[PDB]
């Protein structure tokens, strides 16, 4: 077995984090 | 004895309510949680040896409601394994919630879940930097100290399918072999230097050769040689560490040999990072979901 990465990142936005 | 659906069942009920709403556990269930996990940590290894899949997070810092939406993205126990890395509490608005939530599903899923000490998990850290604060507010300092007593036995590193090192912090130019990471005895306090203050405490750096003395004030900082040369000797692919804020909750550091993860956006609300969550399925393909903080 052998570590690899996907390329793709998933990217998910939290509305209401800035300024809580 | 505890009813250990019940407490979850409370802790998860306040998914959805206006962020910052509390949940009100009896001071005996909270103590409950604490002297259970720690018989299972003190049961478990010290070193963990963990099979993919699962879904690895790093600094969550009382951010509970954060925590909950990388459950709502990871899956929530036991549908996915999890290993975190450490600082469940201090800065943050709800410790408490955050290291009851996560002692709760330690306990109802003792081989699907997995946590790690960071150096927050500390009483003279976590003394300072708000947890004891929150707990003197909300119960007492008994509670606290239940707290420490818990922590003093959490375990200090993970190896995932023979390949991928995790720990909180970092390397250390003390360690040789795993065995010695095996002999440390728990309950144990962190000490002010050595193994493992190294492993909770230190931090990769590209412009150091070899070791240095970290900015901190506490351990080293380890350069890229070092990674390769660990990872050679101990026939590892990865370290998977946490103990940074990095800009997109994820970042690689020698050649992607070491990565860090820190998984509570916008950090204090002063950082304006991502959170992140990397998954490693059974052939040991690493990915990554980031929580991006927005108004
Ligand atoms: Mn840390």
């Amino acid at each position: 077995k052998k570590v690899t990465f996907l390329e793709e990142v998933t990217e998910y936005y939290i509305s209401g984090d800035e300024d809580r | 004895m505890l009813n250990i659906d019940s407490i979850i069942q409370r802790l998860l009920e306040v998914r959805g309510s206006k962020p910052g709403k509390n949940v009100q556990l009896q001071e005996n269930e909270i103590r409950g949680l604490c002297l259970k996990s720690r018989e299972i940590f003190l049961s478990q290894p010290i070193l963990l040896e963990l099979e993919a899949p699962l879904k690895i997070c790093g600094d969550i810092h009382g951010q509970y409601y954060d925590l909950l939406r990388l459950f709502e993205y990871g899956g929530f126990p036991p549908e996915s394994n999890y290993l975190f890395l450490g600082d469940y509490v201090d800065r943050g608005k709800q410790s408490l919630e955050t290291i009851c939530l996560l002692l709760a599903y330690k306990i109802k899923y003792p081989e699907n879940f997995f946590l790690l000490r960071g150096n927050h998990e500390c009483a003279s850290i976590n003394r300072i930097y708000g947890f004891y604060d929150e707990c003197k507010r909300r119960y007492n300092i008994k509670l606290w100290k239940t707290f420490t007593d818990c922590f003093n036995c959490l375990p200090i590193a993970a190896i995932v399918d023979e390949k991928i090192f995790c720990c909180h912090g970092g390397l250390s130019p003390d360690l040789q072999s795993m065995e010695q990471i095996r002999r440390i005895m728990r309950p144990t306090d962190v000490p002010d230097q050595g193994l493992l203050c190294d492993l909770l405490w230190s931090d990769p750096d590209k412009d150091v050769l070899g070791w240095g003395e970290n900015d901190r004030g506490v351990s080293f900082t380890f350069g890229a040689e070092v990674v390769a040369k660990f990872l050679h000797k101990h026939d590892l692919d990865l370290i998977c560490r946490a103990h940074q804020v990095v800009e997109d909750g994820y970042e690689f550091f020698a050649k992607r040999q070491l990565v860090t993860l820190f998984s509570a956006p916008n950090y204090c609300g002063e950082f304006d990072n991502a959170g992140a969550m990397m998954s490693v399925d059974e052939t040991l393909m690493c990915s990554f979901q980031i929580l991006k903080p927005a108004e």
